């Protein structure tokens, strides 16, 4: 009558670590078309409904959610990549699967998967020491400030709708991360919003930050839209007498105080109104509705006013203009107000938008990119976003990689030499360790059509032959150096990569047994 | 978290069921894509039954957890606010791409293949099209507006429109003429107001060259007309959110008075009160009164007396329109009044329409205004909602001919002359996008085909007809019998699609077809 569990859930066993490796294919299966610059689009429904398309294996496996513990794994390592590198997430989870998927026949022929993991750490090991003789320490050798800005940043853009456009967004792409602090360069400080309509390459950079016009009330239009040295003033709460929408009840005993109650709330609003004009603000942002009383006001005193402000974006106007935010509009202190060098409202887009330009004390920036459809210019904004951590990534870590299966397949190489010189059962398991390298350049060649028999093994020859830098050409399809190419990566990228999967191999390969509690 | 209620689609299923769903979305528009095309029984979530065979209603009424469906409302959403007008046709040509890429894929052709395949020859399509375009505007600017005209009159054919459509077709020319400057070639759907009232007859519909509302003065003794009084300048209207009278509560009233004191002061005090509001207009100087709040009689009599109309119960939005034709403000209180907040114009007056009890009124500017409100009248409250739009798609239409003066013809004939382009340099490449440029050439058949089932001709004799007629001859356009002319050659016939127009329809179509190949595994969770 009595029970061990009580509805708990617990298996173990040879078959449970078989079953562990195979919920860890399914997420692998779905994560490798978003493999490369060239690969599918995963199509995410969130629970909340809304719907998202990237290729950035971070965004995309934060979305999953996936259940299962072993597998969970995967997602620990894509933070751990997305934290020190914040680039390649899709492919440290494709290659910690891929040890494990390679380790299925030797579960099935008896090994023990603790010889298997030790076999592993011992061939990154021998990675490691590798990945330090091709690290290219390189800054000024050969190159300079802005031609290795333009020719790294071509090659990125690439194989793409903006190949022929691609000289106006380098000179954009080149002036973004030089309007930034060269010894930390964020990418999050770099913004980019979406415009509706116009040409592709009329897109233009905006060293401030702009706005989203949002003003669907008559009585504008009428306003010189260029200021030179106006005072901004950020206010936290609404300034209204009678909304768009709402009101307010009157409720007194005397006929004539009907009329004192409606000329009393004018005059509270009215108050705040001048105290803004007393502080002498050209420029009033607000988080919070702005009524007509308060725009035909400041309209008259030659006032411009913005309610309604997104909180996201009104805190990069404190990084802009270096100013503060005030709740109400009587204590204001100087240090809240700021000054910039140019204001100017444009018709970019055939839609008006407001914008901040030339800030001195901007921290970060906006990159205004045009086009045809959203959908196109937001593949275009991850683009961009691409040759932003390349160039990130450029700067803070000088050691550089051939990337595009060029190192790749220079740490397999050698890795399956150091099987001759190790015997024992270290020399199959290393061995499959560098036939499981392979996954990282055939994939790369999958996604985009590329032939996986010819290609890899017509790599495998000329790279075999004394010349260690070939990689895979994205543009036309065909074997060549990746340094000539300037498809680059930092050493650091390698060394997160093979420490991250074969973490997660290790981890995964280790658990014996899936206890799951119900309650 | 939640793995249940949670559906994967990757790989070999993936392909299919995307391609296969997305056909029957789209073949619900297929029927109803042309001028012949079968209406659509559609009933709201409140279960009121609307019958029309617009797609871009048709995808707005349709609610579907289909993620590849949702792809096709938003191909239709952007071409919407883009043009207005393709809608339902730049999603039968997006799955007439998707078709021939299913077709491609049981080939053995990769995804980005296809993808290629398509951008290079849609580019090939937009020059051999630019090639053959035409320009109106060139030359006489009356023969551009008898053009003009005419355009209209084919896009107002496969309406209810047609009867009467002589005229309608001239109030979309003259809606646009007055919105835009021949320099600067801008025209906004914005400062065309369309509002149009059941009874009387359709003919009746009119252009004002200001703002038209619906409304009854609140006294009916007061003046049908409001006249420029001898010299004065122009007509000033007032537009403010509170009445003319001694102030009152609007949620409850109850007033106790304790003595015949307050008794006695509260009988003069609001009689007062009544020609004290009386004499602001007086002071701002103001002819016609509009208010957000009504009056009380006395407060009707004393604007009798003093020919002083005024119009009680305006929106908020009706108000704006007023004040930016006559260049008025919004004034919150009577303190506030002046002279440079009241509403400058020429004339205003009550128009009687024959014996309708609507008895609209007119403000007049006697001069080019910066906006204008276009006036439909119908016989049935469908046939007034029918041709609102129908003249709306008419705006939009006008508006990419005047934004570009090249103009291709329609009707079937521009997509046959860009499938024999592109099957001919199919050869020439000798590529992989060989089978993706014979296929993007077979998707581009697939309208004239489509619009020859909705007129009840053979698709494919319609379709060698049309190429062998443009074949032993010239490239040039010839159309479809689908409005029931005499023959074909709509060159003839004069129906004209704006170029820029069906330059974002092959573009968007095609965008979205490599959007859909570019995705390879679906992801659906549900619903919290």
């Amino acid at each position: 009558i009595v029970v061990l569990k009580e509805g708990t859930d617990a298996s173990q066993g040879k078959g449970q670590i078989i079953s562990n490796i195979n919920a860890c294919v399914a997420v692998q299966e779905a994560l490798k078309p978003t493999l490369g610059p060239l690969g599918s689009d995963i199509l995410i429904v969130t629970s909340n409904q809304k719907t998202t398309i990237s290729n950035d294996g971070a965004t995309i496996l934060k979305l999953l959610d996936v259940v299962h513990p072993a597998a969970k794994t995967l997602v620990d390592i894509s933070r751990a990549q997305d934290a020190e590198v914040g680039d390649g997430t899709t492919s440290v989870t494709i290659l910690a699967g891929e040890l494990m998927k390679e380790a299925k026949p030797f579960l099935e022929e008896g090994i023990s998967s603790h010889l298997i993991m030790k076999g592993y750490r011992k061939a990154v090991s021998l990675a490691v020491e590798k990945i330090n003789e091709l690290a290219v320490d390189i800054t000024s050798e050969k190159s300079s400030g802005r031609e290795l800005l333009e020719r790294c940043a071509r090659t990125a853009m690439s194989s793409k709708l903006i190949h022929n456009n691609a000289d106006f967004f380098v000179k954009m792409c080149v002036d973004a991360v030089l309007s930034l602090d060269r010894n930390d360069l964020d990418d999050k400080l770099i913004g980019i919003k979406k415009i509706p309509g116009g040409a592709m390459e009329e897109s233009l950079f905006i060293n401030g930050v702009a706005f989203k016009k949002t003003f669907s009330y008559a009585g504008f239009e009428q306003q010189p839209k260029k200021f030179n040295n106006p005072k901004i003033l950020s206010l936290n709460v609404e300034l209204e007498l009678k909304a768009e929408k709402d009101n307010a009840e009157v409720r007194v005993e005397h006929v004539e105080d009907y009329q004192a109650i409606v000329d009393a709330e004018w005059q509270l609003i009215f108050e705040k109104l001048r105290q803004v004009e007393e502080t002498g603000a050209n420029i009033v942002l607000s988080k919070l509705p702005i009524g007509d009383l308060a725009t035909q006001f400041f309209a008259d005193r030659n006032i411009f006013c913005a309610g309604r402000v997104s909180a996201d974006d009104m805190n990069r106007v404190i990084q802009a203009v270096g100013g503060s935010i005030q709740s109400t509009t009587s204590d204001i202190k100087p240090e809240h107000l700021g000054t910039c060098a140019l204001f100017e409202e444009m018709q970019i887009g055939s839609e008006r938008y407001n914008l901040f330009q030339g800030c001195p004390q901007a921290k970060t920036c906006t990159l205004l990119l045009r086009g045809g459809a959203e959908q196109v210019i937001a593949e275009v904004e991850r683009s961009l976003h691409d040759a932003i951590m390349i160039v990130k990534r450029a700067l803070q870590n000088k050691l550089i990689v051939a990337g595009g299966g060029a190192t790749e397949m220079e740490v397999s190489k050698c890795l399956r030499d150091y099987s001759k010189t190790i015997a024992g059962k270290q020399q199959m398991i290393i061995n499959a360790f560098a036939k499981a390298l392979e996954v990282i350049p055939r994939q790369l060649c999958e996604n985009a059509g590329f032939d996986a028999i010819e290609i890899l093994n017509k790599l495998r020859l000329a790279h075999s032959k004394g010349e260690k830098w070939y990689g895979v050409v994205f543009e036309t399809e065909n074997i060549g150096d990746n340094f000539a190419k300037f498809v680059w990566e930092p050493a650091l990228v390698k060394i997160n990569a093979l420490n991250s999967a074969t973490e997660a191999t290790n981890l995964i390969l280790s658990v014996d047994e899936t206890i799951t509690n119900k309650g | 978290k939640d793995q249940g209620n949670k559906k994967r689609q990757h790989g070999l299923e993936a392909k299919k069921s995307h391609i296969l769903a997305a056909r029957s979305v789209a073949s619900i528009i297929k029927t109803s894509l042309g001028p012949r095309g079968l209406d659509k029984i559609l009933i709201s979530p409140d279960g009121e039954i609307t019958i029309t065979n617009d797609g871009a209603t048709i995808l707005s009424q349709m609610e579907l957890d289909n993620e590849i469906a949702k792809l096709l409302v938003q191909l239709s959403k952007s071409q919407d606010d883009e043009i207005g007008d393709g809608t339902t046709g730049v999603v039968v040509l997006a799955s007439a791409l998707l078709d021939q890429a299913l077709e491609l894929i049981q080939k053995g052709i990769h995804p980005i293949k296809i993808a290629n395949g398509f951008d290079e020859a849609a580019k090939l399509a937009i020059s051999k099209l630019e090639e053959t375009c035409d320009d109106i505007s060139a030359s006489n600017d009356e023969l551009f507006r008898d053009f003009l005209l005419r355009a209209a009159k084919t896009s107002l054919g496969s309406k209810i429109v047609s009867k009467d459509h002589d005229r309608f077709a001239e109030m979309a020319v003259e809606a646009v003429i007055n919105v835009m400057d021949k320099d600067r070639k801008d025209v906004d759907f914005d400062l065309i107001k369309m509002q149009g009232r059941v009874g009387g007859s359709i003919s009746d519909s009119k252009l004002i060259n200001g703002v038209i509302l619906d409304k009854d003065f609140s006294h009916p003794q007061m003046p049908k007309c409001v006249l420029p009084k001898e010299g004065s300048d122009g007509v000033k209207l007032a537009i403010l959110t509170c009445p003319f009278e001694p102030p009152k509560p609007k949620t409850k009233h109850k007033l106790d008075i304790s003595s015949v004191e307050e008794y006695q002061k509260l009988q003069t005090y609001e009689q007062d009160k009544f020609k004290e509001m009386i004499d602001d207009v007086k002071k701002a100087g103001a002819d016609v009164v509009i208010c957000q709040w009504g009056f009380d009689d006395e407060a009707n009599h004393l604007l009798l007396q003093n020919d002083l109309p005024a119009v009680r119960w305006v929106g908020g939005q009706e108000l704006e329109h007023i004040a930016i034709s006559t260049n008025g403000r919004i004034v919150p209180r009577f303190q506030d009044l002046s002279k440079d907040k009241l509403g400058t114009c020429s004339r205003i007056y009550e128009q009687e329409f024959g014996t309708t009890k609507d008895r609209m009124l007119i403000i007049e500017q006697s001069k080019e205004t910066k906006t204008v409100t276009c006036f439909v009248r119908g016989s049935n409250k469908m046939i007034v909602d029918e041709a609102e739009r129908a003249l709306h798609d008419s705006l939009c239409v006008v508006r990419n001919l005047v934004k570009d003066s090249r103009v291709v013809y329609g009707g079937g004939a521009a997509e046959v002359t860009m499938s024999l382009a592109v099957s001919e340099e199919a050869d020439k490449q000798r590529g992989i996008d060989q089978y993706a440029f014979r296929g993007f050439a077979q998707a581009l058949d697939t309208i004239p085909m489509t619009l020859a089932e909705n007129s009840g001709l053979d698709p494919i004799g319609t379709l060698s007809t049309l190429k062998s007629k443009q074949l032993k001859e010239k490239i040039s356009n010839i159309g479809v019998d689908c409005l029931g002319y005499g023959s074909n050659d709509m060159k003839e016939l004069f129906v004209v699609d704006p170029f820029i127009g069906k330059k974002q329809q092959i573009l968007l179509a095609t965008q979205l077809c490599r959007m859909i190949l570019k995705i390879d595994n679906v992801i659906i969770s549900g619903k919290d």
